[PDB]
RNA sequence: AGUAGAAACAAGGC
RNA sequence: GCCUGCUUUUG
RNA sequence: AAUCU
């Protein structure tokens, strides 16, 4: 009623007229960034250079009826002025003052809800329960980390039209919401956000801050999730860690993530002792994760993985021998297997490292929509058959299980750029990539993979490239049939024993487990692990792992500088060096050792030669058992 | 498509055996290579090369200085010859109107005498700055009859102060076609700077700020309320770093910077056209817990219209001293020094009655200037940052805290300076003060030599560094880089005294 | 004893202690009169680096041209613009061979981005030279006058809103004989403000839209003497844009650049790298590192040669994606540049000074000058054309970084030990005019033929090395772009420390920048915590001091004294007020990640929160999403950068005043077309509020849009809510006289 | 005079 | 008497 | 146990 007034007042005129008729809405976008200039190149100066004058502060022409021209001492605190290119005109500091001593008020209870994010943060100050400090040698690595999370479901695509229909819901157009995820954070911020009168501006700035991620590259120590990122200022410096747990609720990836690494870590070390399982035992029990001990989250968290599973186990628990590839849950049913760190080329002629398995082996894959079954050889893929719902279902299984294959038939398909490194030469995982390249569309590895013929057996359907069943001919080894419901729940855990070396075993004798089914591969963790044994450094990663080692023998160079003359065999097998010997590789310790030992001892033997940084240098490798050998190094390798 | 007009600018854009740039384009399209870098080399003269100069521990010389008459003081208030009045007031460092101050530091004092000159300025009118310090002190006068004190006090716009502020001296601006026929009219001289030699004063101005005193210059702010154990240990490491940094007279001239900068920008601001006479007031809190306010001396603000941030307001400076300026007459060119007063110090000689001496100038400064002046407290920052990052270094090592070890015990020192017999260490502290007097003097005597020598002098010292570190370093042209070091050393004594400083570390380095 | 703070070097290392050296607490050099001094410099030294190619005379502006490419061989150790097209495209053919798909893939998206992009991405970024007022002007306002002269002339394809159209409208503006423009003026006796025709020539369109604007740089760290710069105009914009995205996509691409990653994504590369390099070299050999800046780098490096790498990376693609990519070097082939104020002269015994403008020094008596200016003069004159100067043989500073960035990796890549064809070879990392070579050999007479191969073969393309600021140490010490690596990369702490002050844009989010250094430089750097602690209480003078806001329990008398006393006395919880209304501070180092209305928000007594946080405050203006909590900051060695702060919308979120002083000039009714654009567009926020979130789409006038939606909004609302038969009556009849007014 | 330092300020515009 | 105190600052 | 600017 009064904007109309308003566009009739403008249109009466003629500049203002000319401008509303002869301006399409795709040019009000460039008009409305026009201006004379609104740059300051010394903002700081002119700051204050303007708090040294009056009036230099600007507010709508409507405050001439808020607030009075002058205050009870007589000093102005707004003037007839106006600025330079709008309506507004000048007012002073004292304004500001007065209306908050003295202006008009109004309900402050949906403030906390809008902005939501900040006061999250001060209930999470509030709740947290701080620990000890610790003085230690602290090496921090630079990593892409998330500030704000975001809701895992909307994808921030999704997110912003859920903004618009929340705040805008007229102005949408056609878009319909179809997630059920969107209609409910769409209802519930919807009945919260009723009849407030904020901003919707602002209102959407905070619900983007909410619901979409956000990334950052800065130096980490411990901890990677928000969390513990919004406080790293506090709990990690350049010489001191402060023990801190904050006070809301944690989601259970970061914790599954975060048990996985602790697990992988401890059995690395925990292999290379003399007694692992001891080793493995005083590690969990000394150990904990985000504040919560670790024999908590082992005996109460179902997690498919290796590690998790000895450390299960060997707290005499009943384990899921499984682990999980690009969604699905596998578990293996025949049949043993070995690495061996092999080298290759692409299609789009990009190098790469990968470990292939060996050995004939059946696997029982599972998942949240589909269900299959699989048997392979080393590099080979040898049938595949499926029990999906829909077709994609059956796509998804498919690309997922000739991804495993590790087949060249996939490996020569791949075209266009796919970098093997991140932004910063930081090498990603193959699997992953390929298995990301294979889901925009498959095309190219399903015109290449090949096709047989079938013995209609038990009337099973045929192979689809785009939703085309072939019922007599049809790629090789994948088959199809169809399921309303579960083939078997596989979630039936079995009670097993473990050997000193970690070997498990089923009720009948045969192998399970073993420390060497475990990654090579080295993670950061999620959550903050905290180790109180007597050094809190020897699950901490290789970085720390060698500063911390090569400063232990400094520190100690008064005792080691006259054990390593007497009695040395009782200087070499030490707790001490277990970490380290974690990082050399296992097919070259002994010779290392050997190597080492014997230069020491004919270090020892002639007189007139002591160089204690060789000293310093070469005894976290003769930690290893010694294997004799008759070559030389010009390096060591770590 | 390309047509026309930018089709014939595509066929002037190529390289000049080309006329069409189609035909380039297929020049390029069968383009393999065969061999062509190769015979360009082979082409090439020997001359050009790159030609490994080594360096070794004999070869470097030391930096030239340049050679000159000595060179004078520049600042905009005196640093170690300068007194204060006082009258243990108790109230904080902003607190209370200044010209009141001003007045009662001034009736505490007996011994006034009639003003005659001493030492003129050889380039001035020296009866002028006498007439301007009579002025000053009849304006304090008629204050006292006003029944309150204003706060802000204008002069009167006399000869005296028209002359010593620089008024009505700018030429007129005119067009060019209504002066063309003039004899002397030329371009605006861009010389070189005069060339001005080092002195012996800069060092000693430099080590009276590296040195403690028995009083406190800077209440902090308060701060949360310490929650976590890492708090009560910055806390703790706070408390020592406040205690070294209290007692130092660079922390007196940050506060008298600041104080004037301050002032001097907001009187420009709000006064544009009047004269202003601004008293320099300091706040310390003495050794036994009294507070005292300090007078220094007065400045005289003129005219400010400043339309840009390089434009320069002038104004007067008179500071109290005792100090006889017939002993280094070299540091005063730009200052005229009268005689004002005797003064009876804690004296063993009888009593003593020392004469007491006004500094009078005239000076100037930008709004940039005042800006940077008015923020120096950043200086306490860069010291103690690189303070805590040597404690830290050592706790890492020692799985400890190390401020208590370091600031009580003494037990680990640094080189500092040097005396005859050559080497001198010092405490963690003396290492403190000494880092936050660079800072301070490098906010004082700001200079585009001083970033210059920076850079250049940088690349030096870390070419001698991996020389030390025993990486084998070597270098294709050294006397390049001294010809460009040597470029930047002109007139100001912060940079030539840094320069020396630069030839005394490679002396005791190299060896 | 005499004090020597460097002697502290004897036992700390430099790098460790590298802080130290930075002079960053003093003012910066500025410079004070006229650039045209060393727009005159820069032009005669790159007409002296290529003396020796061939002149020529352009058809279409008449200027004379210095072609040196494929111009001879260098004889000794100065700086030469003689780059030679063979060996150029060698290296690109040798790139494409050791890293393939490069430029297919990168084209590819390139083609997509260029398709797809509008020409409002010309409003977002910094200043530009505006040809139709020969000055600097934003780059809306610029992109708008263009767009206003070219449907004054006919040339409307921009309506389509894409810019490859708007760039078709450029290129077709060329073949026209005489363009016309509007020029502003302003009269007072009455201020009579208005407007005036005026035609412009062929060639003089093309001498003004080939022209850069130039200017001295000011706030420089690390430098005795003033550089120049240059600022291009509206119509060479787009085609760089589609450029440097092509450059950016390679780039990215190769481990050795730098340039398109910032912050602590640089410093992973550049460790990543190194590490990759000491492991790939072996043990028997011998390594060195060369810490190197190159000299006069933007006046050699030529637009021809970046025309050949175009015409090799666009090869084998459509013939419009090579014809829209080609464009860009052209036209800073056939560039001008502006000299720029001119010189102010003097007479003593007159007692006055004059002005003099650039655009008479072919025209005026060399007498008044002295001798360098005079020389320079003498120099110049013949490349004269309306005030500006012909500078073909090379770039200006700031731009093509990317595209030479490409360059610098084809060098480093031919060291890849099967294109040296020996036992030697090389590697390194490049940033435009910065770089840090590796070179490998078994000895030291290999170290040395390394060294002399990279010069030679960096000669041959226009890349010179400067020998008197470049040194070479074993590895595991170097230096990039100020960051000092000792056996890893090293905090200094002193480039951010201009940071640490009051940043000067509002109460609010100065406290929560202020609080926001502190943290950062805390993860960053290496700032301790008692030290941000100290940095704390600093900050909170130093803003308590600017914006006149003591504790309120204190003496100190200013102008808002009194109101805050006031605002103290009626406060119950004093600990709930902010610093910016005479409160305490709560901070440390537990909770600096927190605003200040959020960290006391059960402390503050209810009617002071709901007075401070209320919407009908007429202090508060927030706009459009990129701009509410972003402010740009200006650091040391960088450009201007956006900062994102953490805050609340308060009554303290002000946005003070304007600078005013175009009141008394000729253009001041840009100030008008500013005030009325700006009343209609809040009018349609008002109708559509999405329109500061979401960009409208439409082609009708906005009127049309506004009133149809008023009609609408009155039935949905009359039908079931709030509008009587009254109010539905009276707009209606207002829209009607809306549409006699519009339609008539 | 003074600030400053390769060109300007020492008020400017109508 | 009127108006002004950054109207042109690379990446 | 990760792949989102």
């Amino acid at each position: 009623m009064e904007r109309i007034k308003e566009l009739r007042n403008l249109m009466s005129q003629s500049r203002t007229r000319e401008i509303l008729t002869k301006t399409t809405v795709d040019h009000m976008a460039i008009i409305k960034k026009y201006t004379s200039g609104r740059q300051e190149k010394n903002p700081s100066l002119r700051m204050k250079w303007m708090m040294a004058m009056k009036y230099p502060i600007t507010a709508d022409k409507r405050i001439t009826e808020m607030v009075p021209e002058r205050n009870e001492q007589g000093q102005t605190l707004w003037s007839k002025m106006s600025d330079a290119g709008s309506d507004r005109v000048m007012v002073s500091p004292l304004a500001v003052t007065w209306w908050n001593r003295n202006g008009p008020m109004t309900s402050t209870v949906h403030y906390p809800k809008v902005y939501k994010t900040y006061f999250e943060k001060v209930e999470r100050l509030k709740h947290g329960t701080f620990g000890p400090v610790h003085f230690r040698n602290q090496v921090k690595i630079r990593r892409r980390v998330d500030i704000n999370p975001g809701h895992a479901d909307l994808s921030a695509k999704e997110a912003q039209d859920v903004i618009m229909e929340v705040v805008f819901p007229n102005e949408v157009g056609a878009r319909i919401l179809t997630s059920e995820s969107q209609l409910t954070i769409t209802k519930e911020k919807k009945e919260e956000l009723q009849d407030c009168k904020i901003s919707p501006l602002m209102v959407a700035y905070m619900l983007e801050r909410e619901l979409v991620r956000k990334t950052r590259f800065l130096p980490v120590a411990g901890g990677t999730s928000s969390v513990y990122i919004e406080v790293l200022h506090l709990t990690q410096g350049t010489c001191w860690e402060q023990m801190y747990t904050p006070g809301g609720e944690v989601r259970n990836d970061d914790v599954d993530q975060s048990l996985i690494i602790a697990a992988r870590n401890i059995v690395r070390r925990a292999a290379v002792s003399a007694d692992p399982l001891a080793s493995l035992l005083e590690m969990c029990h000394s150990t904990q994760i985000g504040g919560t001990r670790m024999v908590d989250i082992l005996r109460q968290n179902p997690t498919e993985e290796q590690a998790v599973d000895i450390c299960k186990a060997a707290m005499g628990l009943r384990i899921s021998s499984s682990f999980s590839f690009g969604g699905f849950t596998f578990k293996r049913t025949s049949g043993s297997s070995i690495k061996r760190e092999e080298e290759l080329l692409t299609g789009n002629l990009q190098t790469l490292k990968i470990r292939v398995h060996d050995g004939y082996e059946e696997f029982t894959m599972v998942g949240k929509r589909a269900t299959a079954i699989l048997r392979k050889a080393t590099r080979r893929l040898v049938q595949l058959i499926v029990s999906g719902r829909d077709e994609q279902s059956v796509a998804e299984a498919i690309i997922v299980a000739m991804v495993f294959s590790q087949e060249d038939c996939m490996i020569k398909a791949v075209r266009g750029d796919l970098n093997f490194v991140n932004r910063a030469n930081q090498r990603l995982n193959p699997m992953h990539q390929l298995l990301r390249h294979f889901q925009k569309d498959a095309k190219v590895l399903f015109q290449n993979w090949g096709i047989e013929h079938i013995d209609n057996v038990m009337g099973m359907i045929g192979v689809l490239p785009d939703m085309t069943p072939s019922t007599e001919m049809s790629m090789r080894g994948i088959r199809v049939s169809k399921m309303g419901v579960d083939e078997y729940s596989s979630t039936e855990r079995v009670v097993v024993s473990i050997d000193r070396f970690l070997r498990v075993r089923d009720q009948r004798g045969n192998v399970l487990l073993s420390p060497e089914e475990v990654s090579e591969t080295q993670g950061t963790e999620k959550l903050t692990i905290t180790y109180s044994s007597s050094m809190m450094w020897e699950i901490n990663g290789p970085e720390s792992v060698l500063v911390n080692t090569y400063q232990w023998i400094i520190r100690n160079w008064e005792t080691v500088k006259i054990q390593w003359s007497q009695n040395p065999t009782m200087l070499y097998n030490k707790m001490e060096f277990e970490p380290f010997q974690s990082l050399v590789p296992k097919a070259i310790r002994g010779q290392y050792s050997g190597f080492v030992r014997t230069l020491f001892q004919q270090m020892r033997d002639v007189l007139g030669t002591f160089d204690t940084t060789q000293i310093i240098k070469l005894l976290p490798f003769a930690a290893a058992p010694p294997k004799q050998s008759r070559m030389q190094f010009s390096s060591l390798t770590v | 498509e390309i047509t026309g007009t930018m089709r014939r600018l595509a066929d002037q854009s190529l390289p000049p055996n080309f006329s069409c740039l189609e035909n380039f384009r297929a020049y390029v399209d069968g383009f393999e290579p065969n061999g062509y870098i190769e015979g360009k080399l082979s082409q090439m003269s020997k001359e050009v090369n790159a030609k490994i100069e080594p360096f070794l521990k004999t070869t470097p010389r030391p930096i030239r200085l340049p050679d000159g008459p000595p060179c004078f003081q520049r600042s905009k208030f005196l640093l170690m010859d300068a007194l204060k009045l006082s009258i243990e007031d108790p109230s904080h460092e902003g607190e209370g109107i200044p010209l009141y101050d001003a007045i009662k530091c001034m009736r505490t004092f007996f011994g006034w005498k009639e003003p005659y000159i001493v030492k003129p300025h050889e380039k001035g009118i020296n009866p002028n700055y006498l007439l301007s310090w009579k002025q000053v002190l009849a304006e304090l006068q008629d204050i006292e009859n006003e029944e309150k004190i204003p706060r802000t006090k204008n002069m009167k716009k006399t000869s005296q102060l028209k002359w010593a502020l620089g008024e009505n001296m700018a030429p007129e601006k005119v067009d060019f076609d209504n002066c063309r026929d003039v004899s002397d009219l030329k371009q605006y001289d861009s010389d070189e700077p005069e060339l001005r030699s080092l002195s012996s004063w800069i060092q000693n101005e430099f080590n009276k700020a590296c040195e403690l005193t028995d009083s406190t210059w800077i209440e902090l702010d308060e701060i949360g309320e310490d929650v976590a154990p890492i708090e009560y240990i910055a806390s703790m490491r706070r408390n020592y770093f406040t205690a070294e940094v209290s007692h130092c007279r660079a922390t007196e001239y940050i506060m008298k910077g600041v104080y004037i900068n301050t002032a001097l920008l907001n009187a420009s601001c709000a006064a544009m056209d009047d004269f202003q006479l601004i008293p320099m007031i300091s706040k310390c809190r003495t050794k036994e817990g009294r507070r005292k306010t300090n007078l220094y001396g007065f400045i005289i603000k003129g005219r400010s219209h400043l339309r840009n941030d390089t434009d320069v307001v002038n104004f007067v400076s008179m500071e109290f001293s005792l100090t006889d300026p017939r002993l280094e007459p070299h540091k005063w060119e730009k200052y005229c020094v009268l005689e004002i007063g005797d003064m009876l110090l804690r004296s063993a000689i009888g009593q003593m009655s020392r004469p007491m001496f006004l500094y009078v100038r005239t000076n100037g400064t930008s709004k940039i200037k005042m800006k940077w002046g008015m923020e120096m407290r950043r200086c306490l920052l860069q010291s103690l940052q690189q303070i805590e990052s040597m404690i830290e270094a050592e706790s890492s090592v020692k799985e400890k805290d190390m401020t208590k070890e370091f600031f009580e015990n003494k037990s680990e020192t640094w080189p500092i300076g040097e005396s005859p017999k050559g080497v001198e260490d010092g405490s963690i502290g003396k290492v403190c003060r000494t880092l936050l007097a660079k800072s301070v003097f490098n906010s004082l005597y700001a200079s585009p030599q001083l970033e210059g020598f920076s850079a250049e002098s940088r690349k030096l010292l870390l070419v001698v560094q991996a020389l030390r570190d025993n990486l084998e370093p070597g270098t294709f042209d050294l006397e390049g880089l001294y010809e460009a070091i040597e470029e930047c050393l002109i007139n100001d004594p912060w940079v030539l005294l840094n320069a020396s400083w630069f030839n005394s570390f490679l002396t005791h380095a190299l060896r | 004893m005499d004090v020597n703070p460097t002697l502290l070097f004897l036992k700390v290392p430099a790098q460790n202690a590298i802080s130290t050296t930075f002079p960053y607490t003093g003012d910066p050099p500025y410079s004070h009169g006229t650039g045209t001094g060393y727009t005159m410099d820069t032009v005669n030294r790159t007409h002296q680096y290529s003396e020796k190619g061939k002149w020529t005379t352009n058809t279409e502006t008449g200027a004379p041209q210095l072609n040196p490419i494929d111009g001879p061989l260098p004889e000794d150790n100065e700086p030469s613009g003689y780059a030679q097209t063979d060996c150029v495209l060698e290296a690109m053919a040798f790139l494409e061979e050791s890293h393939p798909g490069i430029f297919e893939n990168s084209c590819l998206e390139t083609m997509e981005v260029v398709q797809q992009t509008r020409v409002d991405r010309l409003t977002q970024g910094r200043q530009t030279y505006d040809w139709t007022l020969n000055r600097n002007q934003p780059a809306a306002t610029a992109l708008a006058n263009t767009i206003e002269v070219f449907r004054s002339n006919g040339l409307t394809a921009n309506e389509s809103g894409r810019l490859i159209d708007f760039l078709k409208d450029v290129m077709e503006s060329m073949d026209k004989e005489e363009m016309e423009i509007t020029t502003h003026f302003q009269r007072k006796r009455q201020r009579t403000i208005g407007k005036k025709k005026q035609r412009v020539n062929k060639r003089s369109y093309l001498i003004r839209a080939l022209t850069l604007n130039t200017m001295t740089k000011d706030a420089e760290r690390g430098k005795l003497k003033r550089r120049a710069i240059a600022t291009p105009g509206m119509q060479i914009r787009g085609f760089v844009y589609f450029v440097e995205t092509l450059a950016r996509s390679i780039c990215e691409k190769l481990e050795q650049s730098g340039l398109p990653v910032g912050g602590n994504e640089k410093k992973a590369k550049l460790a990543n790298v190194v590490r990759k390099m000491m492991t790939n070299s072996q043990d028997t050999e011998l390594s060195f590192t060369i810490t190197g800046d190159n000299t006069k780098w933007n006046e050699n490096q030529n637009p021809r040669m970046f025309l050949a790498m175009i015409t090799y990376i666009t090869k084998n693609q459509p013939e419009w994606f090579r014809n829209v990519l080609s464009i860009a070097p052209i036209m800073f082939s056939n560039k001008m540049a502006r000299l720029g104020k001119g010189y102010m002269f003097e007479s003593k015994s007159m007692k006055l000074r004059t002005q003099i403008p650039a655009e008479m020094l072919a025209s005026i008596d060399l007498k008044y000058f002295n001798e360098s200016t005079r020389k320079k003069i003498e120099k110049i004159r013949p490349l004269l054309i309306d005030g500006t100067a012909s500078l073909s043989p090379g770039m200006m500073m700031g731009m093509f970084n990317m595209l030479s960035t490409v360059l610098g990796v084809s060098i480093l890549n031919l060291g890849q030990k099967r294109y040296t064809k020996t036992t030697y070879w090389w590697d390194g990392l490049q940033s435009s005019d910065d770089f840090a070579l590796i070179v490998n050999a078994p000895n030291h007479e290999g170290i040395q033929a390394g060294v002399d191969r990279f010069y030679r073969t960096c000669k041959l393309v226009g890349i010179n090395m400067s020998k008197k600021k470049s040194y070479i140490n074993r590895t595991g010490t170097f230096e990039f772009t100020s960051f000092f690596y000792r056996y890893g990369f090293v905090a200094n702490f002193s480039m951010e420390l201009p940071s640490f002050g009051v940043s000067g844009i509002n109460e609010s989010a100065d406290m929560s920048i202020g609080v926001t250094v502190i943290k950062n430089n805390m993860i960053n750097n290496d700032l301790g915590p008692a030290t941000a602690q100290m940095a704390l209480q600093l900050f909170i003078k130093d803003y308590r001091y600017t914006y006149r806001c003591h504790r309120g329990d204190t003496q100190i008398q200013t102008r808002r004294s009194f109101e805050l006393k006031k605002l103290w006395e009626q406060t119950r919880s004093k600990a709930g007020l902010l610093v910016s209304d005479g409160g305490p501070n709560l901070y440390n180092i537990r909770n600096l990640h927190i605003p200040e209305v959020c960290l006391k928000w059960e402390l503050m007594d209810e009617d002071y929160q709901g007075r401070l946080c209320n919407p009908l405050n007429p202090f508060v203006s927030h706009k459009e999403i990129e701009s509410v909590n972003n402010a740009v900051v200006m650091p040391a060695h960088g450009p201007a950068k956006s900062m994102e702060y953490d805050a609340v919308a308060t009554t303290h979120s002000w946005i003070p005043k304007r600078n005013r002083s175009i009141l008394n000039t000729s253009q001041r009714g840009i100030l008008e077309d500013e005030q009325m654009y700006q009343k209609c567009c809040n009018l349609f926020e008002k109708f559509f509020p999405s329109s500061s979130y979401r960009r409208p789409v439409g082609i009708s006038s906005m009127v049309e849009a506004m009133v149809s939606r008023a009609r609408i909004d009155a039935r949905i609302d009359f039908e079931s809510g709030r509008i009587k038969k009254e109010e539905f009556a009276e707009i209606m009849k207002i829209c009607s006289t809306i549409e006699e007014l519009r339609r008539q």
